[PDB]
């Protein structure tokens, strides 16, 4: 089974210990971070259960996700203040535990929880608005992964979307508060070694367009399976095989957008699993 | 609201009672919020779409109506200069025609809120029942009542967007007499920024649209073999297609 | 009921049809004899037509609230008939 909640606290201390070799000025902060991460985990697991939503399923893999998500930000970021690191930690905490959260009652519940945790383990008055909308971290504007300015980001997206609008398919849209937060979310996903993000967007939200965009910013070939009523598994197999052979033997760097419509049978989805 | 605002950024409008742009956007939100709340059942599967297309209908409809209001206002101003040149016994009644000139300001007051209803009919109503449409209309009218936009109290969607020449043309093909079936046909034709989905058990509609486009009418079905190619031929040379 | 909304739109289309007829002849028969007078006796007939609209708008404000008074009784009839059709449909 799972370990302790006190072994988990201890195990991730050693995880933070290793990554705080890169910020030696906060070597004394590894334990309350490890205790906070585990607290956040224990609480998310408790507050958001499979009784509300099926995908509400937490495990120490989240912890490992968070701890590594923290390192990668440090290893490629500006030399860090304590106010930086907790916000750096808080960003990952949001992306790991709360992106999956539906609706708003539960989403606000986590905002309060995150606040409750910092106050209990890392007591500072230097924190700001910890809501995801207010902490925006990016490597689009800086060479180092750093917290960016809301005004600086919106304008950067605006100049790049027109370009993407001109260079690629011509579709005009309104760039808005939700969309900036989401652009960074896809960006982090498409940056990590294994990058798999599934977007749950109703329809016309723009989820398919943003994906094409952020992929273009990251310099990814956007492959979209050309399926139809009279498409066989063999067709999809071919679409997949090529995209695989190009990725290794041509070093292509493709982004495969699969819509729910594209999965025509059981096997199609099984192929996606094996991948 | 962020999205609505940038879509109505273009400003045909003129001062009203109370902001004017701020009011319009707040109505549409409060209508979309009321539409899904009353009509749709099931827990939060569906979200904003009609809203975008409802705004896009309004922009296309206000532009079409304000340019036609200013066109009729120009037709009575050109007749004002021609009667003043002449001045005899009957012509001074014609000059009096400030009742119409006075009437224009009241007509322009309501055109923004009249376009609100027309756009809502085209977008939200297409698939609603006789009673389902009327009842939403009331909720829209009382929303138009809360906000300081003026609407026509004696308003009729048919007469407002259908022209008597077209209304005749439709029936000539063989559209049914009913008000419901008129509104439906108006919804299909009037707005074509989007492909229309016609649902009718009796494929009496598949002939109506065939009579209207005649030779140009090429009929297909998603089930036939040659569908894949026959559509590529239909698209290349401007053929009007029903699937 | 049918002619109320029919002649509302028809007379207004004929008011726009006669305004066009007046402007066509005023520009053609300004150098000719006083023909415009032959359309002005049709414009004298329009004094019934312009005010026919006023006659019909006045009786509309009397007809509409009576139409809405008659919807209620038929609603009472109407609501039972669907429940009956529903039942016969269900067989």
């Amino acid at each position: 089974g799972y370990p302790s909640g006190k072994s988990l606290s201890q195990i991730y201390e050693i995880y933070y210990k290793a990554i705080f070799k890169l910020v030696p000025e906060f070597r004394s902060y590894t334990e309350p971070f490890a205790r906070a991460s585990v607290h956040l985990y224990n609480e998310c697991k408790a507050r958001y259960s499979t009784g509300l939503q099926s995908h509400y399923l937490f495990s120490p893999r989240e912890l490992t996700r968070l701890v590594r998500g923290v390192y990668t930000a440090i290893n490629t970021g500006p030399r860090q203040t304590l106010r930086s690191l907790i916000r750096l930690w808080a960003y990952e905490a949001w992306r790991i535990f709360a992106d999956r959260l539906v609706g708003v009652k539960e989403k606000n519940s986590f905002e309060q929880l995150l606040y409750e945790t910092v106050d209990k383990y890392l007591p500072n008055q230097d924190l700001g608005n910890i809501s995801s909308t207010s902490l925006l971290f990016s490597g689009l504007l800086s060479l180092d992964f750093k917290e960016v300015n809301k005004t600086d980001l919106v304008n950067f997206i605006e100049e790049r979307f027109k370009t993407f609008c001109d260079e690629e398919l011509e579709v005009p849209m309104v760039i808005h508060e939700s969309m900036v937060d989401h652009i960074l979310r896809i960006d982090r996903a498409l940056k990590q070694v294994q990058g798999h993000m599934m977007l749950i967007g109703a329809s016309r939200t723009g989820k398919t367009i943003l994906t094409r965009f952020v992929a273009w910013l990251n310099g990814l070939k956007i492959v979209q399976p050309k399926i139809h009523r009279h498409s066989n598994l063999s067709d999809f197999d071919m679409i997949l095989k090529k995209a695989i052979s190009d990725c290794s033997l041509k070093e292509s760097r493709t982004c495969l957008i699969i819509d729910e419509s594209n999965i025509l049978e059981t096997a199609f989805l099984e192929r996606m699993n094996t991948l | 609201s962020q999205v609505a605002n940038n879509m109505v950024d273009v400003i045909p409008m003129e001062f009203t009672d109370f902001t004017i742009r701020d009011a319009v956007v707040n109505i549409l939100i409060h209508f979309d919020r009321n539409f899904y709340q009353k009509m749709k059942v099931g827990v939060n599967p569906r979200s904003p779409g009609y809203f975008i297309d409802g705004l896009r209908a309004l922009v296309k409809l206000v532009t079409a109506k304000y340019q036609d209001l200013q066109e009729n206002q120009r037709f009575v101003n050109v007749g004002l200069e021609k009667l003043n040149e002449s001045v005899k016994s009957l012509t001074f009644e014609k000059e009096r025609w400030l009742n119409t000139t006075k009437q224009f300001s009241k007509t322009s007051q309501e055109l923004i809120g009249n376009c609100i209803i027309s756009s809502i009919y085209e977008t939200y109503f297409g698939h609603l029942n006789e009673r389902e449409r009327a009842d939403m209309l009331v909720i829209l009218k009382r929303l138009l009542g809360k906000f300081a936009v003026k609407y026509d109290v004696n308003y009729r969607f048919i007469d407002y967007l259908v022209t008597l020449d077209e209304k005749m043309k439709w029936l000539e093909c063989g559209l049914d007499k009913n008000d419901y079936f008129l509104e439906n046909m108006s919804i299909v034709m009037n707005s074509q920024d989007a492909v229309p989905f016609l649902l009718d058990p009796s494929s009496h509609m598949i002939t109506v649209i065939s009579n209207y486009y005649g030779n140009k009418t090429v009929l297909l079905s998603f089930l036939e073999e040659g569908f894949v190619k026959r559509l590529e031929n239909a698209i290349r040379f401007g053929s009007v297609v029903i699937i | 009921r049918e002619d109320l909304i029919k002649l509302n739109t028809e007379y207004k289309l004929k008011l726009k049809n006669l305004e066009k007829r007046l402007l066509e002849e005023l520009n053609n028969s300004q150098g000719n004899m006083l023909e415009n007078d032959e359309l002005m006796v049709t414009l004298n007939n329009l004094k019934k037509e312009a005010m026919n609209i006023e006659k019909k708008l006045s009786e509309s404000e009397e007809f509409f609230p009576q139409f809405d008074n008659l919807v209620e009784e038929y609603s009472i009839i109407g609501k039972h008939s669907v429940k009956i059709f529903s039942m016969l449909e269900k067989f």
